């Protein structure tokens, strides 16, 4: 993270799409370097749905400028998450802040 | 506000510290602005330009 | 073949030039690890073991 | 191609008194191209006198 | 008198922590404290031996740019964490192999490494990776080498089986050195002076022994001047 | 080794004429079998020629004179044959 | 020269009032350098030099 | 091995004069050139033992700012000239008095100083002052001690005037650190020391003594 910033880094990191943002809130069921499985909360279930959310992370993918695109998890097993929370930090991102 | 922050961290209010030359051990004649700056590595690498 | 090349081939009977080596080689001053290989084969062409 | 040490010694002997031309674009005046004596350095960037 | 100096002696080690210590040299004449302090700081910060991780072999891993099921961290992050492993190797051995085997959810720390008694781990609480599943299992073979300075993986002279991951090694155990030269009360004179050297290390190398190796290096390089002649 | 081609231009007068004379001397010492008139001191032919010009041993007059001398001697030798 | 060279030559050739070593008599530039390295006199001390 | 370090293999000593030398050592490990050069410079400039003029008595002169008739140079210039007087004192003596008496016209040199045989003047041709009038006479009582380094008159603050004491025989030391290479290791260090002494000792001997002092200072740890 930048020690001195402007507060806009979160907006850029979230809106760029490089990070994995939770679509629905809940509790993280499983975390692995390439996969996040989230147990959706009881209040946000579509009737007749599985009740889980799966986020497959991009690992070491070539970019247009021959750089590395890598998504690293920033959540642990059992951590509550709400909608819009950052689950995995993409390239040049630290805990949802542009880095 | 910056000066108050520096005083909280027990640092000089001017942001300048007394530094010593590592090659001789002699203190520089004037205080030097020492701090932390956010530096970037641009996509202009000598490997791709040599 | 030039006459000297013919004499060299006659002296040492090594002559294997049915096919020419045009292989994919790593660019110079580039050192790295192979992390992915993708093979695309046309429909109707035998797929190699890889 | 194999970069042996004797090759490095040969290169050092070659460029001993061999001038080399340094040019920066744009060459507005004739001072933009000059002759220097090369000194081998470990790196990929040309070292220039201030 | 004037032509005879007072030889400094080692008088105190203050071990504030396992990675921080203070060593006091006394007595030192005028000007000699600064000279000795700067020389010892430059020698200690650059030219002292140590033990570092050089090669890692993880089962089921072909390259660093990959992931292992059940492990939150990538292999590159695991290697970076292993770079900070403080290992003390008994004398006479320049090459040791230590294994790390673990199954079950939880952090994997340096205290979980099996060693043959000739290797001591100074920071057992150092975190290497996290296992996020009960079925997750990790099995690594780590190579510890004795060396001096910074030897990157590329600079190592070149068969190597696929799976052996090369790790940049920073063999120097000394991290920070700060020297302060203060007044010392000796007999009746007020000109003698005292050197205090604060050493922040990884805990692998003792303070007194480090000072002795630094002094040995300084004297051994000074021997050329002591015997100045055309060579 | 030498730097700062001052003495040579003082002895010659014109930098271009000095360059031509030094080039002729260096070609004689490199392609031909001619030997240097000064200690080599591990120097390239251009540097040796420049040092010779600085010492005053080599000028255009000397080079042309000895070249004409070699033509005369070779003509006489071919007559001798 | 420009930038750092000019700044250094300016700083070394400046004059300070009541500096350490003021009024001292020096045999020459060598003794001035010796005084500077021994912390006897500052760079900006007014002295008389042979 | 981890305890094996590069030692100087090419040591070149070039003597411009009997008091001026250039010593080149190559190769040295990275960063050791600065360490050795700075340590030797500090010891040679502020810690070498030696003998020098410290205190001077001149008849008829009370303060350092006083004016004396018959001497072209002022008192401070006389003290400055007396600072650059290379003097050797026999071992076992830490304080010796010498005297200089001269009446006439012309330059008075160091060879006119009468000593007790335990004092050797390296440069008899050094000028102390100049006498202008034939009726002018100068009487001086000079004190020489044995000390270390360069102690000025201000640091030591009847009719006694103090002279800056240049005990160390070294007059100028400058060290330059350049790059040296063995095999493909291009990061090694080469140390060049340009050194000038006052004539008391040859530069090589002074470097040897400084190195000996530094080495003996570390005996308790090696």
């Amino acid at each position: 993270k930048p020690l001195v910033g402007t507060g806009i880094e979160r907006n850029v990191a979230v809106d760029s799409g490089v990070t994995a943002v939770a679509k629905r809130g809940g509790v993280i069921q499983s975390v692995d370097a390439s996969r996040i499985v989230v147990k959706v909360n009881e209040e946000e279930l579509i009737p007749g749905e599985a009740g889980i959310d799966i986020y497959n992370l991009t690992k070491y993918t070539r970019s247009n400028q021959n750089t590395c695109i890598n998504q690293r998890p920033c959540v642990m097993p059992g951590e509550p998450v709400a909608r819009g929370d950052v689950l995995a930090d993409g390239p040049s991102t630290d805990l949802g802040e542009l880095a | 506000s910056i000066k108050a922050m520096l005083e909280l961290a027990d640092l000089p209010a001017s942001g300048q510290l007394t530094l010593f030359d590592g090659r001789t051990g002699d203190a520089f004649e004037r205080p030097v602005t020492v701090g932390y700056m956010y530096m970037l590595k641009l996509n202009h690498l000598v490997d791709d330009k040599m | 073949l030039t006459p000297e090349e013919k004499l060299l081939r006659a002296i040492f009977g090594e002559k294997a030039s049915d096919v020419k080596d045009t292989s994919l080689r790593v660019p110079n001053s580039v050192a790295g690890t192979v992390i992915d290989v993708q093979v695309f084969t046309r429909d109707g062409v035998e797929k190699d073991k890889r | 191609e194999r970069e042996e040490a004797v090759v490095w010694d040969i290169l050092d002997e070659v460029i001993r008194e061999h001038p080399v031309l340094l040019n920066r674009a744009p060459t507005l005046h004739r001072l933009g191209i000059q002759a220097f004596e090369p000194v081998l350095i470990e790196g990929k960037a040309i070292q220039l006198h201030p | 008198s004037v032509t005879e100096f007072l030889k400094p002696r080692l008088v105190d080690i203050e071990q504030i922590s396992t990675t921080h210590a203070k060593v006091t040299l006394e007595p030192l004449e005028r000007g000699f404290g600064h000279t000795l302090g700067n020389a010892l700081r430059r020698i200690l910060l650059s030219s002292m031996p140590g033990c570092a991780v050089t090669e890692v072999e993880i089962e089921g891993v072909l390259h660093e740019y990959s992931t292992k099921e059940g492990v939150q961290e990538d292999i590159l992050e695991i290697l970076l964490n292993l770079k900070g492993l403080a290992v003390r190797v008994a004398e006479g051995k320049d090459e040791v192999f230590i294994t790390l085997n673990k199954s079950g959810s939880g952090p994997v720390v340096a205290g979980d490494i099996t060693h043959d008694g000739d290797v001591e781990i100074v920071n057992p609480e150092h975190v290497i990776c996290h296992l996020t599943s009960d079925n997750a299992a990790i099995a690594m073979r780590i190579k510890v080498e004795r060396g001096r300075g910074y030897v990157p993986a590329s600079a190592r002279i070149h068969e190597r089986p696929i799976g052996r991951l090369l790790v940049d090694a920073t063999f120097s155990p000394v991290d920070k050195i700060a020297y302060s030269v203060e007044a010392a009360r000796v007999e009746q004179r007020t000109d003698l002076d005292k050197l205090v050297i604060d050493m922040e290390t990884n805990g692998t190398l003792e303070p007194e022994e480090a000072i002795r190796r630094a002094a040995t290096i300084l004297a051994e390089q000074l021997d050329a001047f002591v015997d100045l002649r055309d060579v | 080794a030498r730097v700062t081609v001052q003495d040579a231009v003082e002895k010659i007068g014109n930098r271009f004429d000095l360059v031509l004379v030094a080039a002729r001397r260096a070609r004689q010492m490199q392609s031909g079998g001619k030997d240097a008139l000064v200690p080599e001191e591990n120097d390239k032919p251009t540097v040796i020629a420049l040092r010779e010009i600085e010492e005053g041993l080599i000028t255009k007059d000397v080079l042309d004179a000895r070249e004409r001398q070699e033509q005369q001697e070779q003509e006489a030798a071919e007559l001798a044959a | 020269p420009s930038q750092d060279v000019v700044l250094g030559l300016y700083y070394m050739t400046r004059e300070k009032i009541n500096a350490k070593g003021e009024g001292m008599y020096l045999t020459g530039p060598a003794e001035a350098e010796k005084a500077y390295r021994t912390k006897t006199a500052e760079l900006h001390a007014r002295v008389k030099v042979r």
